[PDB]
């Protein structure tokens, strides 16, 4: 009867739970002046919304069933594959979003004719419909995986439901697989080498320079924009692992040890995962004091 | 025992 249950503390619950209402309080906030202030300006809204979708949608039901001390699920089948759904579309519009910003900046920075000439605002509206678009597409198949089951060992306890995959663990393991190869691995490529060049470029900009603010401009937008990659890797690596985790090991390897320093590893990667929507808006305001400016009189 | 959230 108590096989199917989870032994993480309560303190710890209620410390997370008040870092997850912290978060929450400051990201809706950040988000929603900023997307209402508002062709880098699409790319930038899209990103905030898609932030502010995440931490309303994944933040309170997983804070209640997911990260807590309580195992049983109460969603309904409908729910279980629901949830999931809107946290891989909401997590694939985020990646795809900072990758699509990289690239206008690159675009906007590198080759400015040219980016005007095809990322025109009509294009980058749509442009960032059909970024919407593929990420929803993408998060189609946890639909018919993440399903409500009957753990329990008689099969009709109090607290059987939970949410947990129903396929068999191949299928599982190879969509995980592919959710990991293509929500972290090539925006974290994209992202890196675009700001890594970027970066060259403000550089050999500062070197040739070498104005009061104008270096200290460049030198503080190349540390953000290393800082950007710097912090999607810390950010997004630690929950894409678990996931991987969660897949990959036999039966033979899960210990009770294992098993709880897992359920300690899903809150702290889970707090990771939802920094990033707080520190959006952060950034944005650090990198623009006109940004700041307006974003402040709103 | 096998971890059942995701
Ligand atoms: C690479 O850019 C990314 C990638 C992922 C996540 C966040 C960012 C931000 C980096 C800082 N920032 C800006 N960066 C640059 C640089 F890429 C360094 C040239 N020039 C800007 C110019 C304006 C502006 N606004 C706040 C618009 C206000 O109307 C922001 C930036 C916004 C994107």
């Amino acid at each position: 009867s108590s096989e199917l249950d989870v032994n993480t503390d309560i303190y710890s619950k209620v410390l997370v739970t008040a870092v997850y209402l912290a978060l929450f309080v400051v990201g809706t906030v950040g988000n929603t002046v900023t997307a209402f202030t508002l062709t880098v300006h699409y790319h930038l809204g899209s990103l905030a919304l898609s932030d502010l979708l995440t931490l309303l949608l994944a933040m309170p039901v997983e804070l209640y069933n997911f990260i807590w001390v309580h195992h049983p699920w109460a969603f309904g089948d409908a729910g279980c594959r629901g949830y999931y759904f809107l946290r891989d579309a909401c997590t694939y519009a985020t990646a795809l979003n900072v990758a699509s910003l990289s690239v206008e900046r690159y675009l906007a920075i590198c080759h400015p004719f040219k980016a005007k000439t095809l990322m025109s605002r009509s294009r980058t509206k749509k442009f960032i419909s059909a970024i919407w678009l593929a990420s929803a597409l993408l998060a189609v198949p946890m639909l018919f995986t993440m399903g409500e089951q009957n753990r329990s060992a008689d099969g009709q306890h109090a607290g059987g439901l939970v949410c947990t995959p129903t396929i068999h663990t191949a299928t599982v393991k190879v969509v995980i697989q592919v959710n990991t190869f293509m929500s972290f691995i090539f925006p974290m490529v994209v992202i890196s080498v675009l700001n890594t060049i970027i970066a060259n470029k403000l550089t050999v900009m500062v070197r040739q320079a070498a104005e009061p603010g104008r270096v200290q401009a460049l030198r503080h937008g190349v540390r953000v924009l290393r800082a950007v990659v710097i912090a999607f890797v810390v950010c997004w690596l630690p929950y894409h692992v678990r996931r991987l985790m969660f897949c990959y090991i036999s039966d033979e390897q899960w210990t009770p040890f294992l098993y709880d320093f897992y359920h300690y590893f899903y809150m702290v990667t889970n707090a990771l995962f939802y920094v990033s929507s707080t520190i959006n808006p952060i950034l944005y305001n650090l990198v623009s004091a006109n940004f700041r400016h307006i974003f402040l009189a709103t | 025992r096998r971890p059942y959230i995701l």
